[PDB]
């Protein structure tokens, strides 16, 4: 099987600047499969407190990636998904202001990165130098009010 | 060039900068034995010879000798490899006594010449036997294969 | 005697060509070939 | 040039010694003058990919 | 380059290490990521597993991140290398006379006989101990005031 | 019976020929500040040790406990093993004459040692964050297990591996001031990147080679916070700007480098047989997990034991007598006291050459029986 | 069009010490039947 | 398309060349840059090599 994958990826990359777009954003992927489920395990919640997306979101980002990475273990497949910071626009709102989901867009990519920004003492120095400190510009957001009084 | 003047002057980036032909970074640097120096760290692959490698690099760096500069040669500072050469040349030493010691040890216990050449070709036959064995099974010849003999 | 700074290689056909040995291979076939034989008549100078 | 007409004065050891691989020909030189095109209000990205 | 260890943590480090999954035959993961700017990612495989084969598949799923890391990582150059990890042997380029300077000397190591040393077989991984040339450009913030200049 | 004694009495490094220096300073210390270090070695070598050691080559801002600019190492090679005779000349008391030798030095941490061969011998130890907590939590954590290191032996200089916290510059920026005076966030990103960070703009010609172009500020004007005040910035009606214009400044606290150990933060640790009471020393949520050689060595007589019945089987068939291989397999431990008693009496301990010429000469007396008790 | 009725991944963010992603999408009121597509207006300064 | 032999020379194949390392059982390397725009590098392997 490792030959087998080796000489489908050497022979798909003769033919990977054909796809039009995908060959970024994660596209080609080559890799061994099987068909059926070892096992599959589930996760509930006894005491009524998660939901389905707070019970997924747990096994999505505390064990997923560690049974990902077990001995044996080939393709994992989650039933469900991970949080993400939804925004959920309202057409009826952006058109009272004049604005679009461009206007969106941009303002949270403007508003929400991490920028590296040198740093203080950095080499090569004067004669005399005492510090070697680094600079913090902004950061990322964290939180739902942060995303909120953007 | 940069920009222009209201009256027609010109600003180069030479009136606005120092040029100069640096390094690419000024984190590192070395000195040997105190005078200025370079120098490479090589490391080894995962399952290659540390022998025949360091071979191969002294080897390369005879090819590229000859076109140095003016007054520019190579030390060797810290290097693992002749220690190796000379332990496993230091056990062969050894054993290659210990046959005339039987030779004579045995002589000495019977003191007909004739007789005490029989256990001197016996031992040598035997010990060349264990290299094309060991040749056969796919193994190397290493310290505890020399003290496995000896 | 090119001007400094000017070096050489042999490439292709004569890469391997100087890199290996052909009397070495032959000559112990000799020796093997002759302590056949003499292992065959069980003695020497018939091999000869 | 110096090694070849250097080796061919022996004949006797050595034979037909070519140089596989094309010689200089011609070439059009263009220069766009920065200081010309900045001037007029040009830019040097849309002379280029003209 | 000029970014710190949050930064690079995040926008480099859980980039990465979140699709090294699925990778056969792997004991554990350990990565650093320091003020420097450098991500450093170790996946230690079991003793006897096939190092090449084992590179190409982190190979395989690294690929599939190249296009979420940001182009300053990017431009740069990321590298997988099966190599050890002490230093087989360090080489070092002194000038007896004393017409070159730390820079001269690491600049030419670089430029010509770095290469070839990369190139041979057994050598996992080179450190120059030094830096090459690169035309470097000293800007003036009083100049760029003056001239109204960024 | 004195035999058992004995090989529970016993508990091999060789001097390569050459070995490291390590140096580390407080964490912001200028690379001069090390580059006075590095020269106290040297010459502390070179001279000190003028009989041994051949050449130095230290390397300032490089170092196997990760990069920086207050790290350093120093190699160091010695004269030929032939040229250094005796007991104080080998490198396992030049590394420990220099190391004692090195505790004078003020506010660093210099050790010079010796590698093995292969891979210390100690419990390399991992602290992961398996809840979601932070790095206060885990660093406030760390210490906690790290205090309880009373007690007393493999315990001893037990201490963490990476870099306590640093101090750091937070420049803040106002979004709305910027808009208002008509700047645009991304000249002054790009400012402060360039300016004060550098800035790979692209490749030239170098005697015929391809090499790169960097951008940044010479080195008077990036080295105080209080530089910041002479940058400017375009604004969008063609007037400059000072950064002091939209921004706040501020010292704070953060770490220079950043572990992670399966994907989780962590944070690493670096007469007795491996602790194995230190796994129940307990915070909020974290865990324990050993590696490298403490993962490897963790995860003898089974083997030796069925050797030593094989054998009385092999000599029963040889002499058909269930009683006569009793004999053969007798001056076992009678052959087994030459080793112990020669390797209790220098200090040998139980290397694997001791362990392996142990059963060459049980494996002789044998031969020595036999011949006899056939004839017999 | 596509932010609106498919949804748009933007960028990152820190979760507790995690990676996650950012969308922007319509809410599910507006993103029904056909008839909502004059619901979205695009900027010219009028919105058409 | 389009460039010449230098452009395609010091834009293409030096940059391409010097990530060639790390590459087990290798020979030697030659390369080509023509003026049609084409670069044509080849690594030539151990015999026995897979």
């Amino acid at each position: 099987a490792d030959i087998a994958q080796v000489q489908v990826q050497n022979k798909l990359q003769l033919a990977m600047p054909l796809l039009p777009q995908e060959v970024q954003q994660q596209g080609v992927s080559v890799e061994k499969s099987s068909s059926s489920f070892l096992m599959v395990v589930g996760v509930i919640n006894t005491d009524g407190t998660m939901t389905q997306e707070d019970i997924s979101d747990y096994v999505a980002a505390n064990m997923k990636d560690a049974i990902s990475r077990t001995s044996g273990v080939g393709d994992v497949q989650l039933f469900g998904s991970q949080y993400a910071m939804r925004i959920w626009m309202n057409p009826n709102e952006l058109n009272k202001f004049q604005l679009t989901p461009v206007d969106v867009i941009t303002a949270i990519k403007a508003q929400n990165a991490q920028v590296a920004a040198g740093q203080l003492g950095g080499t090569p120095p004067v004669k005399g130098q005492q510090l070697n400190a680094s600079i913090i510009a902004q950061t990322r957001l964290t939180s739902t009010e942060e995303f909120g009084k953007i | 060039l940069l920009k222009v003047n209201q009256d027609g002057s010109r600003v180069l980036l030479r009136d606005v900068a120092k040029i100069e032909l640096g390094g690419e970074n000024y984190d590192i640097i070395a000195e040997f034995n105190g005078q200025p120096a370079s120098g490479l760290g090589i490391k080894l692959a995962t399952g290659a010879n540390a022998l025949d490698t360091a071979a191969a690099i002294r080897a390369e760096l005879a090819k590229m000798e000859p076109f140095f500069p003016s007054g520019l040669k190579i030390v060797y500072p810290y290097d693992t490899t002749p220690f190796v050469k000379i332990s496993i040349h230091e056990v062969v030493k050894t054993l290659v006594e210990a046959i005339i010691l039987v030779f004579l040890v045995m002589y000495l216990f019977l003191q007909n010449f004739r007789a005490t050449l029989i256990p001197t070709i016996a031992v040598p036959v035997v010990l060349l036997g264990t290299f094309a064995v060991l040749a056969a099974f796919g193994f190397s010849i290493n310290t505890l294969t020399m003290f496995g003999m000896v | 005697k090119l001007p400094t700074g000017v070096g050489y290689d042999w490439t292709g056909m004569s890469y391997q060509e100087r890199l290996s040995q052909a009397p070495s291979l032959y000559a112990i076939s000799l020796i093997v070939v002759f302590l056949c034989l003499a292992a065959l008549y069980e003695s020497w100078s018939i091999p000869f | 040039n110096q090694l070849l007409a250097e080796a061919a004065k022996h004949p006797d050891m050595l034979t037909s010694v070519r140089p596989n691989g094309l010689e200089d020909t011609p070439q059009f030189k263009i220069d766009i003058d920065q200081e010309k095109a900045q001037a007029l209000g040009v830019s040097i990205n849309d002379i280029n990919t003209t | 380059p000029g970014a710190d260890a949050k930064t690079v943590q995040d926008t480099v480090t859980q980039v990465i290490e979140q699709n090294m999954n699925g990778i056969d035959n792997l004991m554990y993961m350990s990565s650093n990521s320091d003020s420097t700017g450098t991500v450093q990612i170790t996946l230690t495989f079991e003793s006897g597993t096939d190092a090449d084969i084992a590179q190409v598949q982190v190979q395989n799923k690294l690929q599939l991140a190249m296009p979420l890391l940001p182009q300053e990582v990017q431009q740069q150059g990321v590298s997988v290398e099966k190599s050890s990890s002490s230093f087989l042997m360090v080489v070092g380029v002194i000038n007896t006379d004393g017409t070159m300077t730390q820079e001269d000397i690491s600049d030419y190591v670089a430029a010509n006989m770095k290469d070839a040393i990369s190139r041979t077989s057994g050598v996992g991984d080179v450190q120059l101990f030094g830096s090459q040339y690169a035309m470097r450009i000293w800007m003036n913030p009083n100049e760029l005031n003056k001239f109204q200049l960024t | 019976v004195g035999m058992a004694y004995l090989f529970v009495r016993l508990p091999p490094d060789e001097d390569q020929g050459v070995f490291m220096t390590m140096v580390q300073l407080p964490a912001g210390a200028t690379q001069e500040r090390t580059q006075k270090v590095l020269n106290e070695v040297t010459h502390y070598y070179l001279t000190k040790e003028k009989n041994n050691v051949e050449s130095v080559f230290a390397v300032n801002g490089f170092g196997f406990a990760g990069r920086g600019q207050n790290t350093g190492i120093a190699f160091v090679s010695l004269k030929d093993w032939a040229d250094r005779p005796g007991e104080e000349n080998k490198v396992e008391a030049i590394t420990m004459r220099a190391t004692r030798a090195f505790s004078q030095i003020k506010d660093a941490m210099v050790f010079a040692f010796n590698l093995p061969a292969i891979v210390a011998t100690g419990f390399d130890f991992e602290l992961i964050d398996q809840a979601g907590l932070g790095h206060e939590k885990l660093t406030q954590a760390r210490n906690q297990l790290l205090a309880e290191a009373a007690k007393h032996d493999m315990l001893t200089s037990v201490r963490p591996n990476g870099l306590e916290d640093t101090p750091q510059f937070k420049i803040d920026i106002d979004q709305e001031k910027a808009q208002a005076l008509g700047v645009s966030i991304n000249d002054i990103n790009t400012t402060l990147g360039a300016a004060w960070g550098g800035s790979y703009v692209n490749d030239f010609i170098d005697r015929g080679r391809v090499k790169k172009v960097y951008v940044m500020s010479e080195a008077k004007y990036r080295m105080l916070p209080d530089d910041i005040g002479d940058w400017y910035v375009r604004a969008a009606d063609g007037q400059m700007v000072p950064f002091s214009a939209f921004s706040s400044s501020r010292w704070e606290y953060g770490s220079p480098r950043l572990e992670r150990y399966n994907g989780l933060p962590s944070m690493e640790i670096l007469e007795a047989m491996e602790l194995m009471e230190q796994l129940a020393s307990l915070p909020t949520g974290v865990g324990y997990d050993w590696t490298g050689m403490s993962y490897q060595e963790r995860l003898a007589p089974s083997l030796y034991a069925i050797s030593l019945i094989v054998v009385f089987l092999c000599l029963a068939a040889l002499y058909e007598s269930w009683s006569i291989p009793f004999s053969v397999m007798l001056v076992v431990p009678l052959g087994v006291i030459g080793a112990l008693l020669a390797a209790t009496f220098r200090g040998l301990t139980n290397d694997v050459y001791f362990q392996v010429g142990l059963l060459t000469t049980i494996g002789l007396s044998a031969k020595n029986a036999i011949l006899i008790v056939e004839f017999a």
